[PDB]
RNA sequence: UCCCCCGUGCCCAUAGCGGCGUGGAACCACCCGUUCCCAUUCCGAACACGGAAGUGAAACGCGCCAGCGCCGAUGGUACUGGGCGGGCGACCGCCUGGGAGAGUAGGUCGGUGCGGGGG
RNA sequence: UCGCCUCCUAAAAGGUAACGGAGGCGCCCAAAGGUCCCCUCAGGCGGGACGGAAAUCCGCCGGAGAGCGCAAGGGUAGAAGGGGGCCUGACUGCGAGGCCUGCAAGCCGAGCAGGGGCGAAAGCCGGGCCUAGUGAACCGGUGGUCCCGUGUGGAAGGGCCA
RNA sequence: GCUGACUGGGGCCUGUAGAGCACUGAUAGGGCUAGGGGGCGCCUACCAAACCCUGUCAAACUCCGAAGGGUCCCA
RNA sequence: UUCAUG
RNA sequence: GCCCGGAUAGCUCAGUCGGUAGAGCAGGGGAUUUUUAAUCCCCGUGUCCUUGGUUCGAUUCCGAGUCCGGGCACCA
RNA sequence: CGCGGGGUGGAGCAGCCUGGUAGCUCGUCGGGCUCAUAACCCGAAGGUCGUCGGUUCAAAUCCGGCCCCCGCAACCA
């Protein structure tokens, strides 16, 4: 007979489309001016030398150079592009 | 604490860090990205007795002449506990226009 | 309401968003227009 | 001025008395005096034009220093005021102004609280920091009945440079504070 | 009793923090296979033991059901089930000591913890005493 | 060339906290005053200026201490790329490379640049 | 239920599903924006006149457990928190370069010029701590405009810019 | 026209498996002890917060956190 | 002129 | 989005087509009062929406703005 | 078995507006009336606002969700 003796109102099918966060130019990448480095929501990666912080903390290289990182422990995880010549 | 840190809101180079003591006033041009102090100037261990506004002007004159003694023209003021005031560095010879 | 600042008996709506109950009523903001730089720009 | 009478009594008797009392090893080791704060709680910000900043002028004419209205940090709905703003009066007296206020307090004001068997020497407890309340604010030598509308009991707190409570006890009891024993 | 829970099945994989030693009491039931020990099986084994050695000693239930076992009410598939059919379930991996009896003699302890293992769905060992320790 | 002090950075707690003594010739600070600049929703408390009468008492510097903290190996398990099996199952076993976390032994109250001032 | 945001499932890049788990948005703000200068939180311990056990005040211990308009994370006091002063950069032209993506969108954007804000100056400012707060097109409206104006001058009506 | 999948060497990123309570929560036993229950005047069992030892658990917890994976360079 | 019952 | 009408007391409203401010109900007091109403007499809760303005003086007239009740109209 | 709707004084109900301002009738208690009860008149008083957990400065108000009660559906085979 298949006495379909139920229903059910779900309430939790909802998700925002994900944002492709994170870092995009790792340590040693040869980036250019305006090439964004970190796409983040907080400021997990603090901007160092020659790296601007964006409006939503998008780190991005202000010069033509090769990226290098450092974890300054208590201070933060600075991402700075050291320029080349 | 005086946690003020109008230090690290200076990333432009040639950081003129001051120090307004009770006795003297010291001043020193530090270089950034390679932390080496380039020139410096004390006040009372250079010149005039403790009339501190005028001698803080005169230590700045001596420091800017020391800076043009090796040719540095664009710098950036420092010492977060400043309250830029009677500790004067109203100067010539440094084209920061401070 | 969405209100646009006009250069004073002139052009150049500047198009802000006011919060009308909280203050409005001759919204006055110095603003750079398309022509003749800097003015007073009362709203609407 | 600079020659407050209580300040002179401190600088001429009490500091060598505390030295010859405790066997100090420094002139700055003696408990100095650095703070007399006066707080006025004053949760009165209802309707029908309840201004009540006459008490600020009243406290200013007592002490000699215009107190600041301090906005409430946390907003609690038990007493109906909320959202920061309305009232709490604080004044902080340091040097010679603190000394002339204590000349007005210790000799003229307390001797009078309506019974006044003394102060409460269980009130220091660990820091320097002797705190004491006032039920009736008009014991002071400036303000009698015809300058107010209601009773505006403040509480003062005098802070010493004393590490324990025994040191500030021995300081203030010779500066002129009586106590209960 | 708190933060939102109709939580997932997980998987009863490898057991290392799932199983260290016997700490409280003397003797201990200890599991030999990962299984879901319900609150009903916990209460069932515990009131087997406390009624076996009557008015006896201490029976420490070191596990605790903290996982909402969920059961749909015999229908198709629209969302998670209503939750907590008998209730909550202690996710138990092997080597975990489930019950410990304290002070009561070996003849009651071995014929009590055996009853607890008989009402539990897990093949068990029963440990005596003198396990892992740390003090100098 | 070395310790002493002052700033100023680097590594970011192996350098922190709390102790326990020492420092005052200088330096640095507290201090003595608010006229002077500028000050604090009150208060020269902070900030600032004048001073130098006094003091290291705080603060700070520099030593010892392991109490808390922090770091923490050697191992060895966990876990696992990769392979190959057992297990109706839940899952487990072997080989191959990696290899933690906690823990334990312990290590530890700086190390180091730069410019001044001083015996 | 239909779009958007936050976690998680998502298997330590990204993305990833289900009528899987759990919450939110359809706004707000002329100061909750900019800049300059200050200040530090919650808590707990005590101590204090009405005073709640948390009003206000004082003193210690308090490195983030407070706050950031709002859900949730990320972040954060060496400020993004709170206060004060001055203001309009909630500009106009652009924009190298990227991120992302099927296209369309979305997002960051140093730098140059005009013209200003703030500051002594270095600088910072093209909205808000950030990711939600929305809507392709078409058809109209409204304000300008050196554009077109059906032979010509002009209007109608168009475009363009808002 | 050797760049490719793959691999080796480097350098990073990340927060899963593990694991641990440093946080957000749930927690088991014992000691300590703020507010209600026994007549309640001080008073009486973990009938009950925080601490305290000893125990644990977590996709929406992370002081840590591998295997790996991703990317860039030299091969 | 109102107004129910013991 | 335009077009009307209105802002007069606690409420609903009229306005000599500027020279005086008002009803009606509500509220209160007072008279009778079996009950409550009804009835009777007397007082008000009044910047006449807000300002600007025209006039010698403004509710009145004029414009602006705000709330306020509608009428139609599209609605991409 | 799934929707949506209530829970508010002894009972029956208004409600409560982003949350701060809680009542109505009858019933009740005391009085007055009456020979006495009715009826009527006068004074008040009574409620953890369904429990619970949630954001909130604060919940009865808003968000869930759980227990009773109500109204609906439970169809095509
Ligand atoms: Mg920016
Ligand atoms: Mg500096
Ligand atoms: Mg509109
Ligand atoms: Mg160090
Ligand atoms: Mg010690
Ligand atoms: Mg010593
Ligand atoms: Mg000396
Ligand atoms: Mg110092
Ligand atoms: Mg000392
Ligand atoms: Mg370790
Ligand atoms: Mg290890
Ligand atoms: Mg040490
Ligand atoms: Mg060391
Ligand atoms: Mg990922
Ligand atoms: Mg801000
Ligand atoms: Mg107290
Ligand atoms: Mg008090
Ligand atoms: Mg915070
Ligand atoms: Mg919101
Ligand atoms: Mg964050
Ligand atoms: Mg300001
Ligand atoms: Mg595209
Ligand atoms: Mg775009
Ligand atoms: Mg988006
Ligand atoms: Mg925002
Ligand atoms: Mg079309
Ligand atoms: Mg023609
Ligand atoms: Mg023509
Ligand atoms: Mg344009
Ligand atoms: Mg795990
Ligand atoms: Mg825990
Ligand atoms: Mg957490
Ligand atoms: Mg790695
Ligand atoms: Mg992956
Ligand atoms: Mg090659
Ligand atoms: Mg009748
Ligand atoms: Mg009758
Ligand atoms: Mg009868
Ligand atoms: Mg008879
Ligand atoms: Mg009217
Ligand atoms: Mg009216
Ligand atoms: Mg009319
Ligand atoms: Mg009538
Ligand atoms: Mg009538
Ligand atoms: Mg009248
Ligand atoms: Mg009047
Ligand atoms: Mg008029
Ligand atoms: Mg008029
Ligand atoms: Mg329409
Ligand atoms: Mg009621
Ligand atoms: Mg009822
Ligand atoms: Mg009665
Ligand atoms: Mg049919």
């Amino acid at each position: 007979m298949a006495h379909k003796k139920g229903l059910g109102s779900t309430r939790n099918g909802r998700d925002s489309q994900a944002k492709r966060l994170g870092v995009k130019r790792y340590e040693g990448q040869v980036v250019r001016a305006g090439n964004i480095l970190v796409r983040q929501r907080g400021t997990r990666f603090k901007p160092g030398k020659n790296v601007g912080m964006g409006r939503d903390f998008t780190l991005f290289a202000l010069v033509d150079g090769v990226v290098e990182f450092q974890d300054r422990g208590r201070l933060g995880r600075y991402v700075h592009v050291r320029p080349l010549a | 604490k005086f946690r003020v840190r109008n230090r690290i809101k200076r990333t432009g180079r040639l950081r003129l860090s001051v120090f307004r003591s009770l006795k003297h006033i010291y001043a020193q041009i530090i270089d950034d990205e390679k932390g080496v102090t380039l020139v410096s100037a004390s006040s009372l261990a250079l010149k005039l007795k403790g009339n501190k506004t005028e001698v803080a002007r005169q230590v700045g004159r001596a420091l800017a002449e020391k800076a043009l003694a090796l040719g540095i023209k664009q710098v950036a003021f420092d010492r977060g506990p400043y309250k830029y005031h009677g500790r004067v560095k109203a100067l010539a010879e440094g084209a920061r226009e401070g | 309401l969405l209100l646009e600042c006009t250069e004073c008996k002139r052009r150049n709506y500047a198009t802000e968003k006011n919060k009308r109950n909280t203050p409005n009523k001759l919204e006055l903001r110095k603003y750079c227009p398309w022509c003749r730089k800097h003015t007073v720009h009362r709203e609407v | 001025p600079l020659d407050v009478a209580l300040k002179r009594k401190y600088y001429e008797e009490v500091r060598p008395e505390l030295i010859r009392r405790f066997g100090y090893q420094n002139v700055w080791e003696v408990p100095r005096l650095e703070k007399v704060v006066i707080n006025q709680g004053l949760g009165e910000a209802k309707e029908d034009a309840r201004i009540l900043e006459k008490a600020a002028q009243e406290l200013a004419l007592i002490t000699g220093q215009k107190p600041a209205v301090t906005r409430a940090k946390k907003s609690i709905s038990n007493f109906k005021l909320r959202k920061g703003m309305p009232i709490g009066l604080r004044v902080t007296l340091r040097r010679d102004r603190m000394w002339i206020f204590l000349e007005k307090l210790l000799n003229v004001a307390l001797p009078r609280i309506r019974d006044f068997r003394g102060l409460n020497p269980n009130s220091f407890d660990g820091r320097g920091n002797y705190n004491l309340g006032l039920r009736e604010q008009l014991i002071f030598p400036e303000i009698t009945y015809d300058m107010v509308d209601a009773l505006r009991g403040m509480d003062i707190a005098v802070v010493t440079t004393a590490e324990t409570d025994e040191e500030a006890r021995a300081l203030l009891e010779l500066l002129g504070f009586p106590f209960r024993k | 009793r708190m933060k939102y829970r109709k939580q997932q099945r997980g998987r009863l994989k490898g057991a290392t923090k799932g199983g260290d030693y016997v700490a409280f009491g003397d003797y201990g039931l200890v599991a030999l296979e990962p299984a879901w020990i319900t609150a009903q099986q916990i209460e069932a084994a515990r009131v087997a033991m406390v009624r076996h050695f009557r008015r006896g000693g201490k029976i420490f239930i070191r596990i605790f059901p903290d996982k909402p076992y969920t059961k749909k009410p015999l229908e198709v598939r629209m969302g998670k089930g209503k939750g907590n059919v008998e209730g909550y379930v202690a996710v138990v991996k092997p080597g975990r000591v489930m019950f410990e009896v304290a002070g009561v003699t070996e003849e009651q302890a071995m014929e009590a913890l055996r009853i607890a293992g008989h009402k539990l769905p897990i093949k068990t060992k029963i440990v005596r005493r003198d396990a892992y320790d740390e003090a100098q």
